[PDB]
């Protein structure tokens, strides 16, 4: 980007902050956890009971 | 949300020296909000026309070639079947039911829209999917011409060139007994021939509609009924405690204070929009039904 900029020719240039992306530590936030609006279930079949 | 404003009409809009132009199926639309009956058919037929004039007029077609009208009043009413013209001259401004005239290759569809149950026609199998009101399917029960005040003793004058040139397209099937081309709904529920008795059938015009049943689903402190499942976890499917009937109810009001009392309203409130065919003696303001649907929402 620019980081001093007075005309098309004289302006100083400086690269961008380095901005590593990726998933967090463990995969926390992939999933719902803590939820009564989103909760999963492992109910059994015959008697369906979560 | 409830899928009771957009649908299909078939409207013709090109011209290529007539003998073909291409039909082009397309979808309608209305803006959302409290109608009745007598005030949506105003702006529903609006609806049509809001397409003739970005399409139709600009491509070259005849101003008197609007495809599907929403009409109101009952034609044949002066009409003796001696003489194959109607008596006083014009149809008589009284409606009775709502019905829909068209033109060749020219129909409507009700698949996926339920303007039809809040329009007063439906089928006589509600479970067949879809159906189109097509030309030729209403066959037999066409709206005749008419006859003009000058010249009638000698004449018979089946004329059309009165309304400012807007062709009738008169036709003559018998010698000196004349029909028109347009065909109404009405016309063809009570024709001698028949054939859309079969299919179709007169109701209310019903401004709800037939809503459908409000069910009622709460997981967390019943027990499911006999046959549902606790876990699917949804917005679509859930275990059902309890249905009934939408609250929408229907409010009715009528008076010898009709039609006459919309005559007096487009005096006022200088409008000339819903009236862009005052003389066409087809296309005209259509009148009103004399008693009027409201629909309140009481609490249930």
């Amino acid at each position: 980007h620019f980081a001093d900029f007075v005309d098309d020719r004289r302006a100083t240039a400086a690269g961008n902050r380095p901005n590593y992306i990726g998933f967090r530590d463990n995969f926390i936030g992939m999933m719902y956890y803590n939820s009564g609006s989103n909760t999963g279930s492992f109910s059994s079949q015959t008697q369906q009971l979560n | 949300f409830f899928n009771s404003n957009s649908f299909k009409a078939l409207l013709m809009s090109d011209k290529t020296d007539p003998a073909n132009p291409v039909y082009t199926w397309f979808e309608l639309s209305i803006p959302e909000g409290d109608y009745t009956v007598g005030s949506l058919i105003d702006m529903l037929n609006n609806a049509v026309v809001e397409n003739y004039l970005e399409v139709g007029r600009q491509k070259g077609v005849q101003i008197s070639d609007i495809g599907v009208k929403f009409d109101t009043r009952n034609f044949s009413l002066g009409r003796d079947p001696l003489t194959s013209l109607v008596t006083p001259g014009n149809y008589t401004f009284k409606a009775f039911h709502p019905d829909i005239v068209l033109l060749p290759g020219c129909g409507v569809d009700f698949t996926h829209s339920r303007i039809n149950n809040m329009l007063g026609m439906r089928k006589r199998f509600p479970y067949e999917p879809g159906y189109v009101i097509t030309y030729e399917d209403l066959v037999g029960g066409n709206i005749p011409a008419l006859l003009d005040l000058a010249k009638y003793p000698g004449e018979t004058s089946p004329v059309l060139q009165d309304p400012d040139g807007n062709s009738y397209h008169v036709e003559e099937v018998s010698p000196k007994k004349w029909q028109t081309k347009y065909r109404s709904w009405c016309l063809a529920y009570n024709s001698s021939q028949g054939t859309l008795k079969s299919e179709q059938i007169l109701t209310v015009p019903d401004i709800t509609g037939g809503l459908g049943q409000l069910y009622w689903s709460l997981p967390d402190a019943f027990k499911p009924p006999v046959t549902f499942t606790n876990n699917t976890t949804d917005i679509s499917t859930q275990p059902v405690t309890g249905m009934h009937l939408f609250p929408l109810s229907q409010r009715i009001v009528y008076n010898t204070s009709a039609v006459y009392a919309q005559l007096v309203e487009q005096m006022t409130n200088n409008t000339k929009v819903f009236n862009r065919f005052p003389k066409n003696a087809i296309l005209m303001q259509p009148p009103y039904d004399t008693t009027q649907w409201i629909s309140e929402n009481v609490p249930y």
